[PDB]
């Protein structure tokens, strides 16, 4: 149903690194989401991510839900760590 | 009718700030398949006001406009505009036109006060264009408010405003430090008018944060290529691009817009011009 | 038919280099009334090769394309292209496609040898991407030729190639200076991989040109905001824009083109990383 | 029939400062020209100027010829010195 992460990229999740995941997340077929400090927006959206201002530090949480969850949690885990993000 | 092409009128894309702003725009307007018709504004009321018209003539389903001062009238032609306009990293009182940008008052404020607790007495401001409602009504605003609110002499000449250059960033630190009463610290908007200031006092012999505790704005790559590395305000030049278009897009693709006026997050990135 | 709109495919306009290149383009394509359809290339053979097609589909009377490596095939679709293409600050063997850029071999060469007379023994190269025919067949070419031609060990490991960052510009100066035989000097392409190098050795305690005599490329504003200020090769990022379009324009407005392949002037701008 | 100048702008005549004069010069009605070191191209052109690579140092020469010369030599003298150029 998901994972959990600790943002490692010192320029958080902004720049393309941002337009990067909104991307992957765009793909799939599940009800992805980003869980950062209480708050949490579908990951399949840009604003929401960008709006949460997710710097280098915190614990983040992936949120996969629907016929192709698992696959995302993995195209993505593999995705952000690939791009110097959480881990 | 709708041409899948969104113009944009940005000042000078030689400018790094505005640069990373394209990417901002370019990069989403692609995800959402619209060719962006870039067009340099060179900050000038006719260069602006005209150039627009065309975005309109050569039919473009929207327009993310930018200025360092989106003027009274400006809004009018803007309110008028038959196509959606989404002011980016620019500002104008009325909220009448959507507008994605960062919180320019408080950000100014924070560093100022977050200088003062660094056991700080006599602070200072060094911003550019005191005309730009983006400056005089904002970064000074905050420069002043956190300042007053913690009883301090808001010395109307502790603030000088060179353009947006490095050269002037050093040249301001000079004429400000020519003064009898020397500053325990300094604020600055232009990310590179920070280097303008660090290698500024550092040229008349003065260590940082040793002699002066400096800070600034943007955090853009330029905030690493210096010794000390520069401690400054974080604003997402690109991110503003991003959430700008996504927003115009939301308007161009009849989607339900939440807030017509946004202000993405901002934090402090202390490198070394602060202890 | 002809739409008065010229696409352009540039890598990343976050990049200052390419930035001032817009202005280059933007600024003339305006004088000569053509809306430029910017479009980020992000250096990738499909990102390139595709993106083009459209400039073409959404009919645009020409295309000033850019890459750090305009590939074999690339030319083919390019030679094919029903609209005029005018490679800018990019290069490909054949001259088959007009191409405005600066003289990349010799420029490389000059600084190298104009280091050697500075009473110079063991020199060095620090460029990025040794793939880009813009590097390995050019700036090294010259780095090497002026080097050999004045009998010297062309030490195939006196040259390391980080990307185009400051961080790597320091990180290369390290792994190059880890070596037994330490360099009386250093060359570098990326204008900011110069700062990457100055505040590079300057961080492991070493004065310039005191300890090392450095030089580099572009001369772009970044070549002032450093202490020492950086002594480097002058290339007109904008000027390439300028004479690029004027040239496409000359092709799009059946004018008689002189040389299909140009190379605007280049000089040395010695600030301080050289004595 | 013209003037003569000594380039003061440390970034010669490149950037907009370049696209700047090609401009004015564009206007007029005379056979303007730029005389730099032997060589000399109509000033009403970009390439020619840009191609002459005119750095900070040398003596340059304006070249006005035709029903509106004088006017140029002046819209221009006033032009480049206005823009940090020759003098």
């Amino acid at each position: 149903a998901q994972k959990t992460f600790t943002v490692t990229a010192d320029s958080g999740i902004h720049a393309r690194p941002a337009t990067t995941l909104v991307q992957a997340a765009s793909k799939f077929d599940s009800d992805i989401n980003l869980e950062f400090n209480g708050k949490t927006v579908n990951l399949k959206s840009i604003m929401g991510v960008m709006s949460l201002g997710i710097q280098k530090g915190a614990t983040i949480t992936i949120s996969a839900e629907g016929s192709d969850e698992a696959d995302a949690l993995a195209a993505l885990e593999d995705t952000m760590s690939k791009e110097g993000l959480g881990e | 009718k709708k041409t899948t092409t969104v113009g944009v009128i940005i000042p000078d894309i030689s400018n790094i700030f505005y640069a990373e702003l394209a990417r901002g725009i370019e990069d989403i307007a692609t995800m959402y398949k619209y060719n962006i018709i870039l067009s340099n504004s060179d900050q000038n009321q006719d260069k602006e006001l005209h150039l627009l018209n065309n975005m309109l003539g050569k039919q473009v389903d929207g327009i993310i406009f930018m200025s360092g001062n989106v003027t009274e009238e400006h809004v009018e032609e803007l309110k008028k505009s038959p196509v959606p306009v989404v002011l980016a990293a620019s500002i104008e009182s009325t909220n009448q036109i959507p507008s994605v940008t960062i919180d320019y008052e408080q950000a100014a404020f924070d560093a100022v006060q977050s200088l003062i607790d660094s056991g700080h007495k006599n602070i200072a401001f060094v911003s550019g264009t005191l005309e730009e409602p983006i400056n005089h009504a904002k970064k000074v605003k905050g420069y002043k408010r956190a300042l007053t609110e913690s009883g301090l002499p808001v010395r109307d000449s502790y603030i000088v405003e060179g353009d947006y250059t490095y050269d002037s960033g050093i040249e301001a630190v000079e004429k400000l430090l020519e003064e009898d009463e020397k500053p325990t610290a300094i604020f600055v908007g232009t990310d590179e008018m920070a280097l303008g200031v660090i290698h500024g006092a550092q040229d008349r012999g003065l260590n940082v944060p040793n002699d002066l505790e400096i800070i600034g704005f943007d955090n853009t790559r330029l905030s690493t290529m210096v010794r000390p590395q520069l401690t400054s305000v974080v604003q997402p030049m690109y991110d503003i691009g991003a959430v700008a278009m996504r927003l115009l897009t939301k308007y161009m693709n009849k989607e339900t817009v939440d807030s017509s006026i946004v202000q993405l997050p901002h934090r402090i990135e202390f490198r070394q011009s602060t202890k």
